């Protein structure tokens, strides 16, 4: 049932009964996004544009034609116009692909988007890729994460996140081609 | 006398000093912290893109936070968004609701405990002394999914420019209890998305959720970081106008005390000779 | 904050209309309500000089201190402004010399020199006719 | 005895006695005879006496308009009728040498004090510039072999100025209600001309530049301008304690001066922008039009009571009227004026829109 | 004596009455400020004299407005009942609005903010601003000027860009045809005959640029 | 209060005054070396709010009205 | 200064010649001549200067003008005291002054 | 001022003066804790500005 | 430094001192006209911060103890 | 405080002319010739004006 359309030219009239005059409507952040995911186009052909993200730093706003995520049912790669999907990534390595050349970053789990309009959107917290890693530490790690566990709730928890994002780094470092 | 007013010009000189050295450290922190407000605009493209962006919902229960700042010499920032929040406040509680009104620096503890004192339940501070992260925002978002609203407005002002700060305010549905509400057209408009999650859609909608103000919160205190050096730039241009002009016209009233001091002396000095010879 | 001694000279300074008389009143007043209670040794003579003050002024104070009781004890030196200049410039002489009985037959005197910055207008005044050099603002050396 | 003048700074800040001596200290250019001027067209229309008018040093076309004034309103008559005048003028004016300005002062006050002795009535003196009877002392004491004493002026400006001064008192036998302008020469009031008066009044109206400059109208400085009527034993608590949160609000005001000036209003308290917004209203409220200032102001005089004053400065202090804007307390008369001024500045900016003004087909009407 | 010097000199210039001929001497003293100080000794006893005042401005003399009249100091309280009817119509509201300008004079946005509400009291301010400019040795009669302050106040100049208003106004007093110029100084005020005629003229101008 | 001085101080006032406005003195002390920055209302570790807070008490204390001494 | 401009005024007024003529610190001419009144008894005027200020002034800088024979032109070095424009040495030298050339370091 | 603070004897520390601070004179340990004092005295003086 | 003239100025001092004092006293002015930022905390540009050490600096190489020319 | 960066190109246009006029206010003076060793230049009224 759609009996109540909020949105923000909705939310304007309403600001001009409650509110006063004297101030001008406040700014949106649906104002500052030229793209959308309802809203045909955006495909034109093979490529489709891909949208990696962390909080700290934008990694790629270009077209790519393949998109390689790790879903936690596995990995699973995004051609051109994907099904919409809302997948939820584990720890991982996002491989993105313009041809003969390709980026291969190692997040550390986040969401994956795509959207009925061919855009995909990767949302991770840290996606270091596999250089700035270090192979002689996340051995370390797994051994001083995997051998002490608390069977407190909290720790377990933390403990299961830590064992599973150090084995897919630790089978991430060495199966590079 | 006449010992006062250069005292106060030594005041007002090293004041127009201070303001001018203050000036460029804020113009300075602008440029430093620009480029981090431009990254962090990335990651709230995608989810208003998904979960859109409803700000006028009729909810049960709303925390709204007004992100401020934390040392005041901004000049019109933490009061004019005072302004809009009781402005966006009065517009989405008309339901009989409960509203809990937040501040994030300690400039809104001092401007929203006299406004709506008794929906005030927290207040939060220091967050820009190193920086602004990720997880410091994350545990910010954690004390405000404490209680479990159905909304979530961020006021906050986007670093439009180093002139134009737009106050803007975004909204954050929690998942079950209003965004599988407001995305119902004929169906939904959610059931387009094949979700590739490990439990089912009511929990990776909350993660999404959660993640989502973590992200637009993050990126609201780092925009209102920018907006509050950019703000103070310009209020200590205006500072360093006011104690010139103060000066230029302390300057003419110390010459005007200087040249009648002369003159009385020697006045009084003609009166005295002129009673002897 | 500021406790007088019963021997002591204490400068009240201010603007104009800041409340000088008002505090010097009081005094008076206050000697007038404590010399009905202590043994009749540590009684207080007020002596008021009003120098260059308009006779209206002196006039309401002499009806407050009488309304009051306080004229029982207090004398007052007048030389307003429509006197001549010797008599404002000697006016706080009489009154010294009024309040130097109690003082030297063993009482405790009071005196208040309102307007001494009158006082000292007069003496510049006086001296100026008698064609002396001034000084600073005009005033003798 | 108080003496209303239906001026609100007057009544209200620093009212003035029935049978005392009035200045109105002012700098060239801030309205000491426009003041004096809707004094004569309060409070001597009110009066059952005599008044006195004693121009000292003035402009002789003030004294045309005066009694050109006084002729068409009647307190003046000619001819026949001449009996039932209800003035005096006596006219000394800055056309005159020094010899004439500094003893016609000394005429006016012989036609007071005839009034006031020997007739018994209760008498208005206004005396425009009391300042020229000192300058003109000065003018013929430096030909006279005198040395001069502080800034100029003649040794003896204190004996003679009390001289003057003392001759103007309300007797047992009648009484001088004196209102006189006093010239501070340069905006100083640290002169020795202007300071040797303030101790001669009774209830000081000073009359500031910068409030002029303000628009502020009369130009009267709330917290320069002092009276002994400003008593709550004399004129009751409720209008001393209304007089004294105003000077409070308006001290805090002033204190705050600097901050604003050089930092803006965001950087102060929530409990000072609120003590400005009060004392910004306080200090429109004090404006007021004049029945003698409407020729070239337009806006119509206002006459206003004293429990209008007192009753209007006690909504502004306690809070009542922070709904209405600034502007609406500028140049009205009561506490009504500033609601019925505040719905006028709202009907204007709702007649923005109201209609298209055009009359067609009217060049042969 | 130095008081009494300029109030012998000024008390001179009268307006006689019918019994002496009827004459008048009107005086202009011309006193010279330092640094603006008009609270100066010879400045403040000649404005103690004279009836009323004309402030020139040493910062909008540099601004390029001359005239540099300070509207907001100058007054003129005895001529202001001897004024010319139809400029008495009209320069009222101009003193209102050039009043009412002065509300947000130099802090437009260069203060805090603008409200875009009173940007039209700034954009027309400008406009009275620079209808009042008028070159050096160049007087007008008074009839030619109470009709660019008609066009100048009624709102015929407010889509005209304020770079160009001295060629407006310029363009107006040629344009429109001169029987209204005497009309208006023979009648001695707008009449309400002439108004319509004025609006009438003053809305086929062809005002340049825009 | 800054500027009111006395030279004898002790030894020519009330001995039970002398035990009481001696805390007076200094506080009053407090409160004007604090009240220089009542600009921004940081209110420093709830003690520069304090002495504010006390010494508006003792100046408004030191009022009293005129023709009544105590 | 009366000498310097008399060898002007005879290439003005005979030779019908354009001749400029330097004064270095018309300041100092202004002082001198202050000096000169205190020394023979006169009462000084406002802040320190000669009560003759205006015309010790103007009778030098009134003989420098264009005639019909020719034309001498001044350019005056110009000291402020105290950088007080309002000082009545600069502000009476300013009232006989046709240009200004501010040279800044 | 300094006795305005409450501090008694009001002696300015950096405007007193003496023939005897000379390290020559009283010891290099007296003078230069004397300087180091004067240093941070003044030091505090022109921080009392942005302070406020 | 900034209120010292010599009207003689370079044209009677030392060549050896004339080439390296000319730079001397520019690097002076220009810790002159930054010396308010000296007292800041946050660092700022990294060009005011080099000559705020390096004027800062030379204010200390023209200290000189007492009756001891060089 | 920011920069040639944030000038606008209407805001530059005044910098490369502004620079080019404040270069061509100076001028060779023939009296400084010897020991400067370019000669000086005499300019008309009309050139000036031309010129700028
Ligand atoms: N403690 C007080 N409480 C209330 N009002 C006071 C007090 N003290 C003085 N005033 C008021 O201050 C006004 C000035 O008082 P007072 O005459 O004592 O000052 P003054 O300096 O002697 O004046 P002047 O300089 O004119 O002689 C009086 O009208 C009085 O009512
Ligand atoms: N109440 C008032 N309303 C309007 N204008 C005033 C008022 N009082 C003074 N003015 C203005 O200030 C000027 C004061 O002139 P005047 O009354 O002669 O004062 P003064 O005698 O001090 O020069 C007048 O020209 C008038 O325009
Ligand atoms: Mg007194
Ligand atoms: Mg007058």
């Amino acid at each position: 049932e759609a009996a109540a359309p909020a949105g923000p030219k909705e939310f304007t009239e309403v600001w001009n009964k409650k509110a006063p005059s004297t101030l001008i409507v406040p700014e949106f952040p649906s104002n500052y996004t030229a793209v959308k995911a309802v809203g045909e186009g955006q495909v034109h052909g093979d490529a489709f544009p891909v949208n990696f993200y962390t909080p700290h730093s934008i990694l790629s706003q270009a077209q790519k034609d393949t998109v390689v995520l790790p879903g936690v049912d596995g990995y699973f790669g995004v051609k051109a116009s994907h099904v919409p999907t809302i997948a939820q990534l584990k720890p991982g390595v996002v491989e993105l692909h313009s041809g003969a050349e390709s980026e291969k970053f190692f997040v550390s789990g986040g969401f994956a988007f795509v959207h009925p309009n061919g855009v995909t959107d990767i949302c991770v917290l840290e996606a270091a890729t596999l250089d700035q890693v270090d192979p002689a530490a996340v051995k370390s790690a797994l051994a001083a994460a995997s051998a002490a566990q608390p069977t407190d709730e909290f720790e377990q928890a933390a403990n299961r996140a830590a064992i599973e994002l150090y084995s897919a780094l630790e089978s991430a470092v060495e199966a590079k081609a | 006398s006449n010992q006062a007013v250069k005292q106060r010009i030594r005041a007002i000189k090293n004041i127009g000093k201070i303001t001018k050295a203050m000036k460029m450290v804020a113009a300075s922190k602008m440029k430093n912290a620009q480029i981090a407000v431009e990254q962090s605009r990335g990651l709230v493209d995608p989810f208003v893109r998904l979960f859109g962006d409803f700000p006028a919902v009729n909810s049960n229960k709303s925390v709204v936070v007004a992100v401020t700042s934390d040392k005041g010499l901004c000049g019109g920032l933490n009061s004019n968004i005072t302004k809009y929040t009781r402005a966006t406040l009065a517009t989405t509680e008309s339901e009989g609701k409960d509203v809990v009104v937040v501040s994030i620096g300690d400039k809104g503890r001092s401007q929203l405990t006299r406004i709506e004192s008794q929906r005030y339940q927290l207040a939060i501070a220091d967050t820009y002394k190193v920086r602004v992260t990720f997880g410091q925002a994350s545990l910010i978002v954690e004390e405000l999914i404490k209680h479990n609203p159905q909304s979530y407005q961020i006021l906050f002002n986007k670093f439009r420019s180093a002139i134009s700060f737009k106050p803007t305010v975004a909204t954050i549905l929690s998942p079950d209890l209003l965004e599988k509400q407001l995305e119902d057209v004929t169906g939904n408009s959610l059931d387009a998305y094949d979700i590739e999650a490990s439990h089912e859609r009511s929990d990776v909608l909350r993660d999404l959720t959660e993640f989502h103000l973590g992200v637009t919160l993050y990126n609201a205190m780092l925009e209102n970081n920018c907006s509050e050096h950019a703000s103070r730039m310009s209020a200590m241009e205006n500072s360093t106008k006011s104690a010139g002009e103060m000066l230029g016209k302390l300057t003419l009233d110390y010459n005007r005390k200087r040249q009648a001091t002369i003159t009385t002396e020697l006045i009084e000095i003609i009166a005295g000779a002129s009673a002897l010879m | 904050l500021v406790p007088i001694g019963r021997g002591q000279r204490e400068l009240i300074i201010g603007d104009r209309q800041t409340g000088k008389t008002a505090v010097a009143i009081d005094a008076i007043i206050h000697q007038k309500n404590c010399n009905e209670q202590v043994p009749k040794a540590q009684r207080v003579y007020c002596v008021y000089v009003a120098v260059g003050q308009k006779r209206s002024t002196v006039a309401q104070l002499v009806k407050l201190f009488t309304q009051t009781g306080a004229m029982r004890y207090t004398i007052m030196v007048s030389a307003t402004a429509s006197d001549a200049a010797p008599l404002q410039f000697l006016a706080p002489y009489s009154g010294c010399a009024m309040a130097e009985y109690f003082r030297d037959t063993g009482k405790h005197g009071l005196i208040i020199y309102d307007d001494l910055s009158k006082q000292s207008v007069a003496y510049r005044q006086m001296s100026l006719l008698l064609r002396r050099p001034p000084g600073r603002e005009a005033f003798p050396g | 005895e108080i003496l209303v003048t239906g001026i609100k700074v007057v009544d209200l800040l620093a009212p003035y006695q029935r049978g005392g001596k009035i200045g109105l200290f002012g700098g060239a250019g801030v309205g000491k005879t426009v003041l004096i001027m809707e004094l004569i067209n309060n409070v001597a229309k009110a009066h059952g006496g005599f008044s006195v008018f004693a121009g000292v040093g003035e402009r002789t076309r003030e004294g045309n308009d005066l009694y050109r004034e006084m002729i068409e309103s009647g307190v003046i008559k000619l001819g026949a009728e001449r009996g039932n005048s209800k003035c005096t003028l006596v006219y000394g004016q800055m056309n005159e040498p020094p010899g004439a300005r500094a003893r016609v002062a000394l005429t006016g006050l012989t036609v007071a004090e005839y009034f006031r002795d020997i007739e018994g009535q209760d008498v208005l003196l206004f005396v425009d510039n009391i300042f020229r009877f000192t300058q003109a002392n000065s003018e013929v004491s430096a030909l006279l072999g005198r040395i001069p004493s502080a800034v100029g002026y003649q040794p003896t400006l204190a004996t003679d100025l009390g001289g003057l001064q003392e001759r103007i008192t309300t007797t047992t036998k009648g009484s001088i209600t004196s209102v006189q302008a006093v010239y501070v020469p340069a905006d100083d009031l640290t002169d020795p001309a202007p300071a040797t008066t303030f101790a001669h009044l009774d209830a000081t109206t000073v009359l500031s530049r910068s409030i002029a400059e303000l628009g502020i109208y009369p130009a009267v400085d709330p917290l320069d301008s002092t009276s002994r009527m400003l008593n709550p034993n004399v004129i009751g608590a409720e209008h001393y304690n209304v007089a004294r949160g105003v000077q409070k609000v308006l001290q805090d005001y002033k204190n705050l001066q600097d901050i604003i000036a050089i930092l803006g209003m965001d950087e102060l308290s929530e409990e000072d922008k609120l003590t400005v917004a009060r004392a910004r209203k306080i200090q429109r409220f004090l404006s007021q039009p004049f029945q003698v200032a409407e020729v070239f102001t337009g806006t119509p005089g206002k006459y206003v009571d004293l429990a209008d004053t007192i009753s209007g400065f006690q909504g502004v202090l306690t809070g009542k009227y922070d709904d209405l804007p600034e502007m609406a307390f500028y140049m009205v008369g009561d506490i009504k004026e500033v609601k019925e001024k505040a719905d006028k500045m709202a009907k204007d900016i709702a007649s923005r829109k109201e209609a298209d003004n055009k009359k067609v087909s009217e060049e042969l009407k | 004596d130095v008081f009494y010097l300029h109030s012998r000199l000024l008390e001179r210039a009268a307006k006689l009455s019918k019994e002496l001929g009827g004459g008048s001497l009107t005086a202009f003293p011309v006193i010279e400020t330092q640094a603006g100080d008009v609270s100066a000794y010879i400045a403040t006893n000649v404005i103690s004299i004279t009836d009323g005042q004309i402030f020139l401005e040493t910062e909008l003399f540099y601004k390029g407005i001359r005239p540099a009249l300070n509207v907001g100091l100058s007054v003129s309280r005895v001529g202001s009942a001897a004024q010319f009817p139809g400029m008495k119509q009209v320069a009222g509201t101009l003193k209102l609005e050039l009043a009412q300008y002065r509300e947000v004079a130099a802090f437009a946005q260069f203060g805090s903010d603008l409200d875009a509400a009173t940007q039209y009291v700034l954009e027309r301010g400008a406009r009275l601003t620079e209808m009042l400019k008028q070159k050096q040795f160049a007087p007008i009669p008074i009839e030619r000027q109470t009709v660019a302050v008609y066009a100048a106040t009624k709102g015929f100049l407010d889509k005209v860009r304020v770079q160009d208003i001295v060629a407006a106004e310029e363009a107006v007093i040629s344009q429109v045809n001169p029987a209204v110029f005497k009309i208006l100084k023979a009648n001695g005020k707008i009449t309400p005959a002439l108004d319509a005629h004025l609006k009438a003229e003053l809305r086929k101008v062809k005002l340049p640029g825009a």
